[PDB]
RNA sequence: CCGCGGCGCG
């Protein structure tokens, strides 16, 4: 699905294009309730969901529950894969 | 929450659960084959939501088991044999069964 | 591009990319 | 006492929806087998449990019969005579009692079946709603897909269930539809009982003809007949009840208020109502829209008539496949 | 942090079987290739069946002469145990024992060893005669071997050919060999490379997380690992549907593997190109140091 | 049976374009089912092409001009297909 | 990962990463505390050089605990080396369909043939096997299948026969030296764990009989049998591809 | 006194005597659980016709 | 003889006390035991016996059909004075050679 | 499961 590789320094303007938000807590996992915390090195809104098309919050379980997110977590309701390159 | 041995697995045979003595150990010198169960060991699940089943079928029993996560101990594939021994340590201050 | 992976690519570059 | 079983019944969110002993009936039935599995002897357990105060308790069925029927607490007429000359076949009296199990391996048996019969109470509730009203019009949304049919994990406390046939082929119940209709027949589906949307049925498409105007059911429409193809088309005689007009404008609506609005919830289908007036003629000729008749005749010595008509533009006259004659001699 | 231990030691009886890794002492590695019936090995005329067959290849080769006399010995040194065998057997009287016993450990040179059985016993003399039925042992200094005719007049006390080779017959033959062959008693070892363990197959099972390739080891089901210099082994054939079937779907495309094996079930077998998400890892790695990398097209 | 492809060879004077054109011709027997050309000995059909191979009636073009004779049949079919659906409503 | 008890280990570049936010939170109050010049500048310091050691473990600031006196993994770890991403992922990867065990020798068994233990045709063909027999109807699902085949039903073994009647297999040697080092053969079934092989081609794979182990892989598609059978066939190679000597010759 | 004396009753004609216990009623089920008893068993008086060791 | 059910035992590694042997001396022993038989098939056989002293097959309790062909084949020794020995012994016909692993076929008595 | 070192084999 390509015929050339291209190699090149970027900008930080395209670089945060990349990005999906910026981390801004140290914190990786809570603890006795092993999820990620807001903008912390793991995070949901800024990652993804751990489950999937499962919200934070939980409130849609669903394969018809899809692209929407929901407002009492920033969560995309999509498979935990897209984790892999977010 | 606390892991704990037990003789009780969920949704595995009564042939798995029958090598398991009532304390949950297998008994000394009973053959076993590959893919086999040792000691059966489960963790806390953790709450996590309530459910009408756990609104009411564990009030309704009582049993605080309730809903907990497996971690029991399987023969290793490949090998097979028979049990020599069982030993037991347990940590001081702690509660002890009757192989023990 | 090599073996018999030639011959298809002989005609990869022929049909497109050309 | 436990108590523990009387605030289970003061739950009582899902608990006052069925009987406030509806646990202490079913859920205790299944506590029961729950236990007799259980135990190696498998007892039959007619459970006496009650949730009056918190005694919970048990009791084993004798079963008794002349064989060895549920022979772990089985009866048999051997004891007959030390059964005060009552042991026969059919009788299920209290041959024991349970006192108590925590049995936490029947707790894993109580996850696979007495939730099981948690799930047969929500299909109890789910029954009581799905068809209450025993057959009317309502209507439906698609939300699962099943293969061979048409899903839906729709209210009603319940599912819903669409099949090919009875609702409409080329736009089945799928994600982005609705259905409408009457369906008598709620029987127990997979995972508790459903509902049923069948927007093909002459109770879908054919019920629209007092629907649709805004003077059908208020008996201002005599319809005289409502023939409707499964999500196809219509073309059926409808009248003016005490009212001497045209009606088949009525039954096609004003600028279209009942002529493609009339099977929207069917699949979008097209119709064409007929006319009809006082003589024996024009309802003949007009039975059959679209019709012309030149003449007409009929025998009252028998049961046939003479309905002529042309061929050039009356394709419908006759029909390729029964669209307006079979729907004209009714 | 951890209430209890639970510790079990459970025990395997395991038999040779072939394909297992076996040696004697003097270097002479082997494997056990196939087992067969008694009655198939060549038997002498005694009727007595040999049990390791060697290959005599190795001796000029390696240089491995010493084996040879050892195995020499071996075959003396039984012949004297046997007759012993022989004599207890029948229930002779004990002199007649150590007086033959007196001649076999008198013999060769003058050694530095004297025994005189009649010093000793006689019950435990019986008893030491009743331990010596399976050959009487015997024992050489390191740099003090005994020499070739010391050997032979051992074997002058046996009643075994000079030489030390043995006219045999095949069970399947039935006729003498046209050479005479040599015959022994060797000491063999075994060897902790079992070719059980060794057994490993893996058709389908975990990953790895990181990365979505199998993992290695007998244990959790690994599977075997492809190197780079059997890749340019198969790159020197024109193996090119080979290596990118091998190196895409059964290695690295999820979304791949998993229609094949749809497909294989159904009996097709139509590979499905993909992209290797390893080499996008890698891409994202890149990408993470701040350097812009792209693909440019389809 | 078949132990060797020096036949095949020998015919079609490219070891690479043999193992290509082998592969498309299994690849219509054993998906879209047509028959062998040549009677089996209980063979799965790779080994089937070699011997259609080596008997001297299958190459590159024979396969071509099979295939391109069998879609304007198939085209010329749906045309007729299609005309007698249009001429069912009439 | 989820390790015994709660406890999860991760990678050094999670440290890394905690440390540096942690630098980058304390200087960005001190952005706000207006602190003397001598203060920001042991913080930017620190900041940059913690930021180089996340880019480049040790090269100059040495940060070579991770685990005590083991070094952090960093970014330039994570691609240069053998242990990195190329030599060690790309170019070299792991495979399902494959085995591995000890040779021995087939005296009756046909040069272009390959000996093959019972077990491990059962253990991998299983995807074909399950195929056939929903094919033969013997089964009924995926769960059906695999259910039988575990219990060892003697009907399998007559279906497992017909696949593998006409099927190639390859031979590798793990030290690998050259085109022969690879071949391909047509299998027959033998009881037990060894592999029989034809000795001639012993002498091409100069392997001997001490021990040496080797490994299988098996093709899937058409293409890949056609290839197989096409060209690493025994019988195709009979002459070196460095020289025009044979390589058949009895040893 | 035999095993197939108190079989040679058959599954009604065992209850000769009322004195046992309610438990005794629930032990009987055992003699049910026997799969030789309380089932219509009839010796011809203490052994049946298949119980012969000849 | 095919299996064995020594009474003071829980599987062939462990010992009894009164034994100067292990149990695989044991299974050794009655291994090279042999025994000869006419009418039955499946002969059961047993022995008990105290005291210290060699034990041979002979101290073997006798049948109708079965005999032994050497009667004084050593099978343990005993050393303890209150050690009483027991067990009984399983003895099947056949032919050729079959390893016990093959047993497992078995899987629903054994 | 994640890796460091050691040993052994080829
Ligand atoms: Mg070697
Ligand atoms: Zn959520």
């Amino acid at each position: 699905e390509f015929d050339a590789i291209k190699i090149a320094l970027a900008s930080p303007d395209m670089i945060r294009s990349w990005s999906f938000g910026e981390v801004k807590k140290p914190e990786t996992i809570n603890y006795r309730t092993f999820k990620p915390e807001r903008d912390g090195l793991f995070c949901a809104r800024i990652f993804g969901p751990v489950k999937d098309y499962e919200c934070l919050c939980g409130k849609y379980k669903r394969l018809k529950h899809r692209g929407v997110i929901c407002e009492k977590c920033g969560v995309e309701v999509t498979q935990t894969k897209v984790r892999r390159e977010r | 929450g606390p892991e704990e041995i037990t003789a009780d697995i969920p949704n595995v045979g009564e042939a798995a659960l029958s090598k398991l003595d009532e304390s949950g150990i297998v008994y000394i010198g009973a053959e076993v084959t590959g893919g086999d169960i040792l000691v059966g060991k489960v963790t806390p699940k953790g709450e996590t939501q309530l459910t009408p089943e756990e609104k009411l079928l564990r009030a309704i029993f009582g049993e605080k088991a309730s809903d907990v996560k497996d971690s029991s101990l399987r023969v290793p594939n490949g090998v097979s044999g028979t049990v020599i021994d069982v030993q037991v340590f347990t940590r001081d201050g702690v509660e002890k069964d009757k192989r023990a | 591009p090599a073996g018999t992976g030639y011959a298809y690519h002989q005609d990869r570059m022929r049909r497109r990319a050309a | 006492m436990n108590k523990e079983i009387l605030a289970v019944v003061e739950a009582v969110s899902n608990e006052k929806a069925l009987p406030r002993e509806k646990i202490f009936e079913a859920l205790e039935s299944a506590l029961a087998t729950a236990t007799k599995k259980k135990y190696e002897q498998e007892i039959d357990v007619r459970v006496q449990i009650d949730r009056k105060s918190g005694d919970f308790d048990t009791f084993r069925r004798w079963l008794v019969v002349d064989e060895v029927t549920q022979p772990t607490k089985e009866i048999t007429l051997e004891a007959a005579r030390y059964e005060d000359e009552s042991l026969n076949l059919g009788d299920y009296v209290e041959d024991q009692i349970e006192s108590v199990t925590f049995d936490r391996i029947t707790t894993q048996t109580a996850k696979q079946v007495i939730v099981q019969k948690v799930r047969e109470a929500e299909r109890a509730m789910v029954v009581d709603q799905f068809r209450e009203h025993e057959g009317e019009i309502i209507t439906g949304v698609v939300k699962k897909v099943n293969r061979d049919n048409i899903s839906l994990d729709l209210g009603n406390n319940a599912e819903a269930v669409i099949l090919r046939e009875d609702m409409l082929p080329r736009e089945n119940f799928r994600p982005g539809d609705r259905v409408r209709g009457v369906l008598y027949s709620v029987r127990p589906e997979a995972r508790g009982a459903q509902l049923f949307v069948t927007r093909s049925k002459p109770e879908m498409l054919i019920e629209l003809f007092r629907i649709e105007v805004p003077e059908i059911g208020e008996e201002v429409i005599e319809i005289k007949a409502a023939a409707r193809d499964p999500g196809s088309r219509a073309k059926i005689a409808v009248k003016t009840n005490d009212k001497r007009i045209d009606p088949v404008g009525a039954c096609v609506g004003m600028r279209g208020a009942r002529v493609q609005a009339v099977s929207t919830e069917l699949g979008g289908e097209r119709i064409d109502i007929v006319l009809w007036d006082d003589n024996p003629a024009q309802f003949v000729i007009n039975a059959m829209a679209p019709a012309d008749v030149a003449s007409i005749v009929v025998d009252e010595d028998k049961h046939t008539m003479d309905i002529a008509v042309e061929a050039g533009n009356l394709a419908q006259a006759i029909g390729r496949n029964g669209q307006n004659v079979r729907l004209a001699s009714q | 942090g951890v209430l209890k231990i639970v510790k079990v030691y459970l025990a395997v009886k395991r038999r040779i079987q072939p394909g297992d890794k076996m040696a004697g002492r003097h270097g002479n590695k082997g494997v056990i290739s196939k087992i067969n019936p008694i009655e198939d090995m060549p038997y002498d005329e005694n009727g007595t069946p040999v049990d390791i067959v060697l290959n005599p290849l190795g001796v000029p080769s390696r240089m491995n002469i010493g084996q040879i006399l050892e195995t020499h010995l071996g075959m003396a040194a039984k012949g004297i145990g046997d007759k012993i065998n022989a004599m207890l057997k029948q229930q002779q009287e004990v002199a007649k024992l150590r007086e033959f016993i007196q001649r076999a450990y008198d013999l060769g040179a003058d050694v530095r060893q004297k025994v005189d059985l009649s010093t000793f016993s006689d019950e435990e003399v019986m008893r030491l005669a009743e331990n010596l039925r399976k050959g009487m042992p015997i024992a050489t200094p390191v740099f003090d071997g005994a020499k070739e005719a010391e050997i032979k007049e051992l074997l002058k006390l046996g009643d075994l050919p000079t030489s030390g080779q043995i006219r045999l017959y095949d069970g399947r033959t039935g006729e003498q060999f046209e050479r005479p062959v040599t015959v022994g008693y060797m000491y063999m070892l075994k060897l902790n490379h079992l070719v059980d363990d060794k057994m490993h197959a893996r058709s389908t099972g975990s990953y790895s997380l990181v990365t979505q390739q199998p993992l290695g080891g007998k244990a959790q089901f690994g599977g075997q690992r492809f190197g780079e210099m059997e890749v340019w082994a198969l790159e020197a054939y024109g193996a090119a549907y080979t290596l990118q079937e091998m190196l895409t779907v059964k290695s690295d495309d999820v979304n791949g593997r998993t229609k094949m094996y749809k497909n294989i079930v159904d009996g097709n077998h139509q590979m499905e190109p993909g992209m290797p998400e390893s080499f996008n890892v890698l891409l994202k790695e890149i990408r993470s140091l701040g350097i812009n990398i792209e693909l440019e097209d389809e | 049976a078949r132990v060797t492809v020096q036949d095949a060879v020998e015919k079609i004077g490219n070891r690479f374009d043999l193992v290509l054109v082998a592969a498309r011709r299994a690849r219509q027997m054993q998906v879209g089912g047509k028959d062998p050309l040549v009677p089996e000995e209980n063979d799965k059909t790779t080994v089937i092409a070699l011997r259609e191979i080596e008997e001297g009636l299958i190459n590159n073009q024979i396969l071509d001009v099979r295939e391109r004779q069998e879609q304007q049949e198939q085209e010329a079919a749906e045309l007729q297909a299609v005309t007698a659906i249009a001429e069912g409503r009439r | 990962v989820p390790l015994d008890g709660g406890r999860f280990a991760t990678s050094d570049l999670n440290d890394l990463y905690r440390r540096v936010i942690n630098r980058n939170n304390r200087l960005k109050r001190l952005l706000d505390l207006a602190a003397p010049d001598i203060i920001v500048r042991n913080e930017k310091r620190m900041l940059q050089e913690a930021v180089d050691a996340l880019l480049d473990n040790g090269r100059r600031g040495r940060a070579i605990t991770g685990s005590n006196k083991r070094p952090l993994k960093s970014l330039a770890d994570m691609i240069k080396g053998k242990q990195g991403r190329f030599r060690q992922n790309l170019l070299g990867k792991r495979v399902d369909y494959s085995g591995r065990s000890v040779i021995t020798v087939g005296p009756y068994l046909r040069l272009h043939q390959c000996g093959l233990p019972k077990k491990m045709a059962l253990e991998l063909f299983k995807p074909f096997i399950y195929g056939k027999l929903e094919l033969r109807g013997l089964a009924t699902t995926i769960k059906a299948a695999k259910k039988m085949v575990e219990r060892e039903e003697a009907v399998v073994w007559d279906i497992l026969d017909e696949v593998i009647r006409e099927h190639p297999v390859l031979l590798n040697r793990a030290p690998t030296l050259h085109r022969l080092g690879i071949q391909a053969f047509e299998p027959v079934l033998i009881e037990g764990k060894a592999i029989q092989l034809h000795p001639l081609v012993c002498a091409a794979y100069n392997a001997d009989f001490d021990g040496d182990q080797m490994a299988v892989h098996v093709p899937l598609t058409l293409e890949a049998q056609l290839e197989a059978r096409a060209l690493m066939m025994s019988t195709n190679n009979i002459l070196s591809p460095a020289n025009g000597e044979p390589i058949i010759v009895p040893s | 006194h035999y095993i197939g004396d108190l079989v040679q009753r058959t599954e009604v004609e065992l209850l000769k005597t009322p004195n046992l216990g309610k438990k005794s009623l629930t032990e009987i089920k055992d003699v049910l659980a026997s799969r030789g008893l309380s089932l219509g068993m009839r010796l011809e008086n203490w052994p049946p016709a298949s119980i012969a060791d000849e | 003889v095919t299996e064995v059910e020594i009474d003071g035992v829980l599987h062939e590694y462990s010992t009894k006390e009164g034994v100067q042997e292990d149990i695989l001396e044991i299974l050794l022993n009655l291994k090279g035991l042999a025994v000869r038989v006419q009418g039955k098939d499946e002969v059961i056989l047993t022995l008990n016996k105290s005291g210290i002293g060699p034990v041979t097959a002979a101290d073997i309790t006798h049948d109708g059909d079965v005999e032994i062909v050497k009667p004084q084949h050593v099978i343990c020794h005993l050393t303890d004075e209150n050690a009483s020995i027991s067990m009984r012994i399983k003895v099947q016909r056949g032919r050729g050679y079959v390893p016990a692993s093959t047993r497992i076929h078995s899987e629903e008595d054994e």
